[PDB]
């Protein structure tokens, strides 16, 4: 234990001492419950109000970031090897990975001159992280990397197992708005920290060697896990910031039930967590249009979703569409047969016969520029080949074009070709198609 | 009282701001800063803070010219005195000091407003403090291209190394790549400086950071961003306008770095300017952005990584359509 | 007002007297 | 338009 | 073998088994005893807990305090910052985080009052504006009042009591201790006997029960 | 429509016409002319019928790229104001009831910004905002949204007034941001959630909470109380948003004012110290009407002692 | 005794192993908690990300998603800039980094897709030219597509399909998640049980088997409860795979084989919490009432013993090691546990600047409804306080001040975070990574040192994929918030750079803040008023350089941040082989071009500042040893620079004819060149004068 004696000022009797924050828990069954310094960044430190015939005294117990800090506070007019002497009481005690990773808190703003405090938390996470070993391949990390693999861990404790959304029929968000802003501000805080110092920490820059390899490698995948925690939170927020269960109602199942089991950890660290993310984003761009490559394709969707929208305006429609198509173009060797298809049908409901053959063409001519559908239907489609595949892709474009111009004769089946004399708008449509 | 009490002149500056004649608090904490009386840095640091906010709005019966008249004034010192306090706090902390020295600077300092002359001279430049050299610089309307050029270049170096000296150590937490360091050092000035066109010349300082991501191999082979000097300035507040127009000079001279098939990381910057700006221009530029970006494909074929190349080209020319 | 002047100042990394 | 899809020949080998 | 962002992810979850490893209590407070203390000034940089502020008792109520004529008390709701006293049959909260603060009583009382405690409701019987129940025991009566603890604005929770029409005979048994659960139980005890009352209180009006028991 | 009809190229031709590099016995017809006419008699009150001629216009564009039977909806609804009906309401709960105009194209995104891009050149930016919030583009409708509270920031909000009616909506597109999380860029989404929060502040403050005003204003990290946050408060009003530099007066002063009432009501210390730190910070910030409130902020500050 | 470039060396190679001692995770996170932060209003330099653009959804898009009859779903594809939108039993593909995208229409499946993913494909099964296998789900069967992601001249993936002939009926579970491993093992799961399905497919049609082929790695039977997943997570350098539960269940399966999958670890909330209350630090933001949302798995790259971070909707970051009961027969795992705590930050999002213990009670990040993890510890979470507006919280690691701390027993997860707002009606749906994933080591230790990669790979981005559209963002170096202050210093005086770079002092020290500067003033972060920031960072180098002194001597802060910049510019080079014998290049020419044009612009500083910056110049004891260090780093620079010229006379010319005409010890020296060798003694001296002497030989035979 630890203890101390508070005297609140003579001649007034205690009376009752009441808990003001939230009952403390580190964890929902006996082992890991009493785990202070798990929680020092997820919990208010406990405040307790202590009643007395004058007065409340608010008592506020102070975490291993409050010690570590103000101790540092003592060091900064101190000595030099003051600070190492000041260090090793707290690695006695704590241990070395525990006293670093309150270092790097420190330094990083946690903590009850405070900026001649964070540079002396700097200094010691530092000097004192130790270095990477092998034992008896394998490696043993330095305790600067433990360390910040333990503070980066408590950062999102609170969120990593938990599932991302709540589902009942269409609705929330498992943890708040509030806290994810909190939490991706402290990850960020810890990245920038990291660049703000890649040449003094050892490890972040480029290097017996086996272990600095090695210690390099593992400190590189930490820095990956941070920056895809701050994307990944950032997705969080754009989904509940748009018209979500709109999304969800009009999903899959496939889809839906993904997102109903869709962990934090698995958003951030797992391929069909990535994957997920692609699929959701994909259908909000293809929404309010109902890399440059991957932003482009959106645009176009949302022009060509607002061309439908419309009262028909030669004017605004034409230009809408004729636009449509520009961008489509520029991306043509990247579009899916999904977004094609349905860019497609877009087209010929709007009467844009020509344009979409167009696109068709284009993205035919994309995916394919060596020609190797050419060759090999010269040859004699030849199984077990590899240039099927580009035959494949451009085949899903020309049964498109055949799509197109099947609704344009049945669109105006019975139409004359001729109207009182020169040709009707149902007549141009046609030759400019074919 | 308060010619030889700082904590009487206090409230009569207090007496004049329940009253609302804030142009004649300003007034008496402006003179009280440049006074000869014993107060610290960090007080005329407050008092000047104070007496730029009070001469800051209209008050009743005092001219607009004699409200501006000090609070330019008062701005003036407050830029300084922040130096001279950020300078003090930096040299005290410095092992290459004896411990002598600086408790003879410490008195000089920890008191009233020195000139700006004699902050650099005997201090900030001796210790090469280069990024207090250029708020200097700032402060003083110091006219000259090429100084300021090279002591940002030095400032670069410099903070390269402390970054790169921590990435090797790693040191308590796991230190920031070398460009990150940078990166905060600019900030801390574009902020600071507030962007002024002598000691940010982005004509040049943008093609020396460019410089920097390449002579020293910022780039992603340390998983870094490639376009990190972009992102960088244009998230700062630089124009997207004047950014691709610095990016069109560098790549037709063909200046090293900027030479051979690096150039092909030209174009990567130029297609995530070009991207964000016609980005924030359909979220809310001419012939000369198409002819670019056409020419920037000459660059590509003329350098055919095979697939990157080839899944660049059609980002460009994404771009080309976006623009006409 | 700056006047740069490296001709003659004071080392910064002597004592005095 | 309905993407085009390149035959199984050129895909797989051999 | 494995991606980057995948190793570190095994690192995180190892982490996180390490942390919810910490030893249980039974297991380092097992059969015999401990005498282990490391004792720190209370002005130390490693002092375990520390004074941050106090709050005075107002004025308005030391007023009333001498104003007793026989018995006075006080006691703490520290779960919504709130403070109370008692003297003779009247009753006075107050936020005790609040500067200036305003004097909310309680003066229905027509005999002394003994033990007051803040307890939640039980559910559905009462409007969802209502976080809690206060129970107010008197040598005659126990009174239970509605009280909403919203927070409004910028400190404490703004707070306003409701009359419930509940009420119950004391009876013999001193009460000088109420307490809550979780689902609104609310348990009497005193300094007559050992014996444990509960009150159970009801919506309905019924003709062969009644609201409050 | 069975490619007998013999269109004229140029729109700029007249109705009847033999092209220059043409047999001089045969006649061309501009189409597109014959159609804009014959619309634009019923394109005013018969909008729904009007659409269904426009799209045999689908396959021409124009000079300046547009496809035509998308201007020929922007140009009609843009006249016919008709929204809900020919572009799709999107109603206050987060729903898009299709249009008119889905029938025959699916991408709807450019024309709700070509509609929304003009009434926004127009000043309509309360409409210019649902236009640009039906097409869930968040940058522009937080954007005008910024413009139209930060005026109506410290005005008192009344039963239909024009603050009502902004910041209901703007509440209306909170939500709706959120349980959908949608966001623009971090400058102009932070600077409209904090408008949010000081049209909170004041409407606080104007009814009499000064309790739970003074701990909002507290959240916000905003106005410096304490003497060390100064340094740090008055670089970050450097780079926000001057729709929040504009109201820096306002806030100033009902800070004070709030300070003001809560004295005459050790805290007394308390409240003086937080006096002094509101007029450094105010003397220190080049603002609007630092005259007139940087005089009355210092009055206040010695009623107090 | 030993010359100038070989001491140069030997401080490059102790700088070398000091940025590889970065503390690794596991250090700076031990058992305990956490609350630590510094928080930064996100328009300011100071700010660790912040957006950059962003990319609506295409208008053809919106139409097809508001002409849905039954059910939508939208999702990205970061890897390669294109997003996608299913509607009903259609699907549309389009490059979202376009202004103008073309719509890739894919609509022969006859019911509603469910879900959709971009896999690796399984190696010897289709041509080399297929990058990616595209995998559709529907609530009838799934579908293989093969992909071909062709980087265009514009800088984004063209993408074509191809047809396979590969599908399987689904069967009656739903298919809602789909994940890849490296090798292309298809993973599936969904909302209608927990039990995880793998897809095999071989190109080989069978009598006895066909092309592509589903099973249940489950295996259920008897009495089962309702229960459902919420999330797949891959870990392929454990070879493992984590599924998230609706009732935050966490169960880990082993890939023992490349057919195999076995279930090792299953561990419910109540024994997440069990753990939880053994720590010292309880609270009442995580408790039975508490859903985890999302997991994001650590690699082995990253941490030894953390395996997973665990999000709760309170906005916890749960931290998991997991061991296996032995060290010998990959090695499965059998025990999970809660080890440590990163609890949520305190400062809310404001529009106005507002102005020591564990904080573990803060709301700050409630609730959150989506949350990502990027290595290093990039953390990206949702918080949907209100309905309509998400509020996005990022954070990185301080690896500044991760990397100064000392001793190693001080270490804490110091962050730097912001917030990001998106505009009213943005609800995100995903996020994902858009550059390669992050790594400055190859192994725990040093793996974070973000401050090392500065020069050698881009900033990492990020794609968030919202209902509206995808916005990009950015993680910001050193050098560039460095370059972003001092720019905010160009009008200001000199006391305000000063006052500026003592914040850089305090949390990065100074070697680091003045190698920002170097970097900064050789055109750094220029990539993004430039002159006059690299003439401030010119300045505050020399200003703030410190100087030389007595303790053998102490060199100044200006020498070891020319040294730690220039080290850092050629960490990929020094300890690599030069050659890789048909013989061929270790490093790509390309990256060896970019190394010399950063080592030519650090040489041209020095030169053009010569006679302003202290100890170029020659010069008492210290002085000396600081001109003489100084003069040796400039000379190993210029033979770095001849050296790269070196190698790329050598392969222009060709060098198998040359290798092949030469003698064994030759072959051998050259087959284990380093370019620390090359460029700092003598043999690689004597070996390029070797092979200058035949590569002239072989010129004259060739007689161009």
């Amino acid at each position: 234990e630890q203890g101390t004696w508070i005297e609140l000022e003579n001649g007034n009797r205690t009376i009752e001492i009441g808990l003001t924050t939230a009952p403390f828990a580190a964890a929902k069954q006996p082992l890991g419950f009493g785990n202070e310094l798990a929680v020092q960044f997820d919990q208010v430190p406990g405040e307790f109000a202590v009643l007395t015939n004058t007065g409340v005294h608010i008592v506020r117990r102070r975490r291993l970031v409050d010690i570590f800090a103000k101790a540092l506070g003592n060091c900064v007019s101190a000595s030099d090897d003051a600070l190492e002497r000041e260090v090793r009481k707290f690695i006695n005690q704590y241990g070395r990975v525990e006293t670093i990773a309150a270092a790097l808190a420190v330094a990083c703003g946690q903590g009850s001159m405070d900026r001649n405090t964070e540079n002396l938390a700097r200094a010691a996470f530092i000097e004192y992280g130790g270095q990477p070993r092998l034992a008896a391949e394998s490696v043993r990390l330095s305790s600067r990397h433990d360390a910040l693999a333990l503070y980066l861990t408590r950062l999102v404790r609170t969120l990593w197992k938990a599932k991302v959304v709540q589902v009942g029929s269409g609705s929330d968000i498992s943890s708040t708005i509030p806290t994810l802003v909190t939490i991706q501000e402290n990850v960020e805080r810890l990245r920038n920290f990291l660049e703000a110092n890649k040449s003094t920490i050892q490890g972040l820059a480029p290097p017996e060697d086996i272990a600095n390899q090695k210690e390099h490698q593992a400190l590189h995948a930490l820095q990956k896990l941070m920056e895809s925690i701050s994307e990944g939170i950032s997705f969080v927020l754009m989904l509940f910031d748009e018209r979500v269960s709109d999304i969800y109602a009009r999903l899959d199942a496939v889809s839906q039930q993904q997102l109903k089991d869709l962990t934090y950890e698995q958003l951030f660290s797992q391929t069909p967590g990535k994957e997920l993310a692609k699929v959701l984003v994909k259908a909000i761009v293809n929404r309010n249009i109902a890399a440059p490559d991957d932003v482009v394709t959106f645009k176009a969707q949302e022009q060509l979703q607002r061309a439908s929208e419309q009262a028909h305006n030669a004017p605004v429609l034409r230009a809408l569409l004729a636009e449509s198509l520009r961008l489509f173009e520029q991306v043509a060797g990247s579009l899916t047969p999904a977004n094609l298809t349905t860019a497609v049908e877009q087209m010929i409901s709007l009467k844009y016969y020509a344009g979409a053959i167009q696109l068709c063409l284009t993205v035919a001519q994309q995916k394919d520029r060596g020609n190797t559908a050419l060759s090999w239907v010269n040859d004699g489609k030849p199984a077990n080949d590899s240039r099927k595949k580009a035959f494949d892709e451009r085949k899903i474009c020309y049964n498109l074009i055949h799509q197109v111009l099947d609704k344009l004769e049945s669109d105006f089946a019975g139409e004359p070709e001729l109207v009182d004399g020169r040709p009707t708008l149902a007549a141009t449509k046609r030759m400019e198609a074919y | 009282l308060a010619e030889t009490d700082f904590r009487h002149a206090e409230l009569l500056c207090r007496f004049y701001t329940t009253r609302s004649r804030f142009f004649e608090a300003a007034q008496v904490q402006t003179n009280l800063a440049k006074s000869d009386l014993n107060i610290s840095l960090k007080d005329r640091i407050i008092l000047l803070s104070r007496a730029k906010g009070n001469a800051s709005v209209n008050t009743i019966g005092i001219s607009r010219q004699q409200q501006q008249q000090l609070n330019h004034e008062a701005s003036e010192l407050l830029e300084i005195a922040h130096i001279q306090d950020d300078l003090l706090e930096r040299l005290v902390a410095d092992p290459r000091i004896p411990e002598e020295r600086k408790a003879e600077i410490e008195e000089f300092l920890d008191g009233p407003i020195r000139t700006l002359t004699d902050l650099f001279n005997d201090y900030a430049d001796q210790a090469n403090y280069y990024d207090l050299c250029l708020l200097i610089f700032h402060a003083a309307d110091f006219h000259n291209p090429r100084t300021i050029l090279d002591t940002w270049n030095n400032l670069i170096n410099q903070s390269h190394f402390e970054a790169e000296q921590r990435r090797e150590y790693w040191p308590i937490a796991e230190p920031p790549l070398p460009y990150v360091y940078v990166s905060q050092q600019i900030q801390l000035i574009a902020h600071r400086t507030s962007l002024d066109s002598l000691i940010f010349p982005v004509n040049s300082l943008l093609p020396v950071v460019c410089a920097y991501a390449i002579n020293n191999g910022q780039d992603a082979s340390i998983g870094a961003d490639p376009c990190w000097p972009i992102q960088l300035f244009l998230n700062l507040g630089v124009p997207h306008a004047l950014v691709v127009q610095v990016l069109e000079n560098v790549l037709d001279t063909q200046e090293a770095p900027f030479t051979g098939r690096r150039r092909k990381l030209v174009v990567q910057w130029i297609a995530m300017a070009v991207d964000m700006w016609v980005r924030e221009v359909e979220r809310r530029m001419g012939s000369w952005v198409s002819e670019l970006l056409g020419r920037a494909d000459q660059v590509l074929t003329q350098i055919a990584d095979a697939e990157e190349i080839a899944s660049l080209r059609r980002t460009v020319k994404g771009l080309k359509r976006s623009v006409d | 007002k700056l006047v740069i002047n490296k001709d003659m100042r004071t080392d910064l990394f002597s004592p005095p007297n | 338009r309905k993407a085009k899809l390149l035959p199984m020949e050129e895909a797989l080998l051999p | 073998d494995l991606p980057p962002v995948a190793k570190a992810a095994q690192v995180v979850n190892q982490t996180l088994q390490l942390d919810d490893s910490y030893p249980d209590l039974d297991s380092y407070c097992r059969p015999g005893a401990s005498s282990d203390y490391e004792m720190q000034s209370s002005d130390s940089s490693w002092a375990p807990f520390h004074v941050v502020r106090h709050h005075n008792i107002p004025d308005k109520v030391f007023e009333h305090l001498n104003a007793g004529e026989v018995f006075t008390k006080l006691g703490l709701f520290a779960e919504i910052g709130y403070a109370w006293a008692s003297i003779d049959s009247s009753l006075f909260l107050w936020d005790y985080t609040h500067p200036n603060p305003e004097l909310i009583g309680y003066e229905e009382a027509t005999h002394t009052i003994t033990a007051v405690a803040l307890v939640p409701p039980k559910p559905g019987v009462f409007v969802k504006t209502i976080t809690h129940v206060l129970v107010v025991a008197t040598t005659s009566e126990i009174i239970l009042l509605g009280v909403s603890a919203t927070p409004t604005p910028s400190g404490s929770k703004s707070l306003t009591l409701y009359s419930t029409r509940m009420s119950v005979h004391r009876g013999g048994s001193d009460v000088s201790f109420i307490v809550g659960t979780k689902d609104g139980r609310i348990f009497l005890g005193g300094e007559s006997d050992t014996d444990i009352h509960e009150i159970f209180y009801q919506q309905e009006e019924r003709w062969f029960s009644s609201r409050c028991g | 429509e069975l490619k007998l009809l013999l269109k004229s190229s140029g729109q700029s031709a007249q109705l009847l016409s033999h092209e220059p590099g043409d047999p001089p016995c045969l006649r061309r017809l501009n189409f597109v002319r014959l159609l804009m006419l014959y619309t634009r008699k019923f394109e005013s009150t018969d909008p729904r019928e009007a659409l269904q001629y426009f799209y045999f216009l689908r396959d021409e564009k124009d000079s300046q790229g547009e496809n035509m039977f998308l201007r020929c909806v922007s140009e009609l609804v843009i006249e016919s104001r008709e929204f809900d009906m020919i572009l799709g309401k999107l109603e206050n709960d987060g729903s898009r009831k299709p249009g008119v105009i889905d029938k025959f194209t699916s991408d709807t995104k450019p024309i709700i910004n070509k509609v929304a891009s003009v009434a926004e050149n127009k000043g309509l930016f309360e409409e210019a905002a649902k236009l640009y919030d039906l097409a869930k583009n968040a940058d522009k409708v937080l954007e005008l949204m910024n413009k139209l509270l930060s005026p109506v920031v410290p005005q008192i909000s009344a039963p239909q007034s024009n603050k009502e009616r902004l910041k209901n909506m703007a509440l209306s597109i909170a939500e709706r941001y959120r349980a959908q999380g949608i966001s623009a860029n971090k400058f102009v989404d932070s600077t409209f959630y904090l408008l949010l929060d000081l049209i909170t502040f004041f409407d606080e403050y104007h009814s009499g909470h000064i309790d739970r005003a003074f701990d909002i204003i507290e959240r916000l990290k905003l106005v410096p109380l304490n003497q060390e946050s100064v340094e740090e408060r008055v670089a970050a009003f450097r780079n926000f948003s001057d729709e929040i530099r504009h109201n820096l007066s306002e806030v100033l002063l009902a800070t004070m004012n709030i300070l003001f009432t809560q004295f005459k009501r050790d805290r007394d210390s308390q409240l003086r110290s937080q006096a002094r730190t509101l007029i450094t910070f105010a003397g220190m910030i080049p603002y609007r009407t630092s005259g007139d409130t940087n005089a009355r902020l210092v009055q206040m500050e010695v009623l107090m002692n | 005794d030993l010359p100038p470039v070989a001491k140069a060396a030997q401080v490059v190679n102790q700088t070398l192993q000091l940025d590889d001692s970065y503390p690794d995770l596991d250090s700076y996170c031990r058992p305990g908690a956490s609350s630590d932060y510094e928080m930064q209003s996100s328009d300011s330099s100071w700010a660790p990300f912040h957006v950059v653009r962003h990319h609506n959804i295409p208008d053809k898009v919106f139409e097809h998603l508001n002409a849905g009859e039954v059910f939508t779903k939208l999702g990205l594809f970061a890897e390669i800039g294109y997003a996608w939108a299913s509607i009903d039993s259609s699907l549309f593909l389009w490059d979202y980094t376009h202004p103008n995208p073309e719509l890739i229409g894919y609509e022969e499946a006859t019911h509603t897709i469910t879900a959709v993913a971009l896999v690796p494909p399984k190696p010897g099964v289709f041509v080399k030219t297929i990058t990616h296998v595209l995998v559709v789900a529907t609530t009838s069967e799934i579908i293989l597509l093969g992909v071909s992601a062709t980087p265009t001249p514009s800088g984004s993936k063209s993408l074509t399909l191809y047809s396979t002939r590969m599908s399987v009926h689904r069967g009656g579970s739903d298919v809602s998640f789909i994940v890849g491993t490296k090798d292309g093992r298809i993973f599936l799961g969904g909302e209608s049980d927990t039990d995880i399905h793998e897809i095999f497919y071989q190109q080989e049609e069978r009598w006895f088997s066909s092309r592509c082929g589903k099973i249940n790695h489950s295996h259920p039977f008897g009495s089962r409860q309702q229960e459902w997943l919420r999330g797949l997570y891959v870990d392929d350098t454990r070879n493992l795979l984590y599924s998230l539960s609706n009732r935050s269940t966490i169960r880990t399966y082993h890939m023992e084989g490349p057919e195999k999958l076995t279930k090792v670890i299953e561990k419910d909330k109540t024994s997440c919490l069990r753990d939880f209350a053994h720590m010292a630090d309880s609270s009442p933001l995580f408790t039975d009432k508490t859903n985890i949302v999302a997991l994001s798995p650590i690699p082995a790259t990253e941490a030894s013993k953390l395996h997973l971070m665990a999000l709760t909707d309170t906005g916890c970051r749960l931290f998991l090691s997991a061991t296996s009961s032995a060290s010998y027969t990959a090695l499965a795992p059998q025990s999970m546990q809660l080890q440590f705590v990163k609890f949520p930050p305190r400062e809310s999002p404001t529009r106005i600047r507002t102005l020591s213990q564990l904080d573990k009670t803060s709301r700050a990040l409630d609730p959150s409804a989506l949350g990502f993890r990027f290595s290093p510890g990039y953390f990206f979470d949702v918080v949907r306080k209100h309905p309509n507006q998400d509020m996005l919280f990022v954070s990185a690691p301080d690896t500044g001040r991760i990397k100064v701390t000392q001793p190693a027993s001080a270490l804490k997860y110091f962050e730097q975070g912001t917030w990001i707002e998106l505009e009213n009606g943005n609800r995100t749906i995903e996020i994902g990574l858009t550059t390669a994933p992050f790594a400055a080591a190859k192994q725990p230790l040093g793996f974070g040192n973000e401050l090392a990669v500065q020069f050698d790979q881009v900033p990492g981005e990020f794609a968030v994929l919202t209902n509206t559209g995808v916005h990009i963002v950015r993680r910001r170096r050193l050098v560039d918030i460095f370059a972003k202050a001092l720019g905010n210093c160009v009008s200001a005086s000199d006391d305000a750079l000063e006052r500026e770079v003592r914040k850089f002092i305090n949390q990065y020290g100074r070697v680091e803040t003045i190698a920002a500067a170097l970097a900064v003033a050789c055109g750094q972060g220029s990539d993004l008023m430039d002159r006059n920031t690299e003439n401030l960072a010119r300045a505050a180098f020399i200003e703030y350089g410190g100087q030389p002194r007595l303790a053998s001597v102490r060199l100044s802060s200006r020498h070891d941040a020319l040294a730690l910049y220039l080290t850092r510019l050629v960490r990929t080079l020094w300890k690599a082989k030069v050659v890789q014998v048909d013989i061929s290049s270790t490093i790509p020419t390309s990256k060896l071009v970019t190394i010399q044009e950063n080592v030519e612009r650090l040489r041209n500083f020095l030169e053009a500042n010569k006679s302003t910056i202290q100890g170029l110049a020659p010069p008492d004891i210290a002085n000396q040893k600081e001109h003489q260090a100084l003069h040796a780093l400039q000379k190993l620079m210029e033979s770095i620079s001849e050296g790269i010229s070196f190698v790329l006379m050598l392969f222009d010319e060709r060098v198998s004819d040359i290798y092949a005409r030469l003698d064994a010890v030759s072959q051998q020296q050259l087959k284990d060149l380093t370019y620390e060798q090359l460029f700092s003694q003598t043999p690689g001296k004597e070996l390029a004068k070797v092979l200058v002497k035949a590569i002239v030989n072989r010129n004259i035979a060739s007689g161009a």
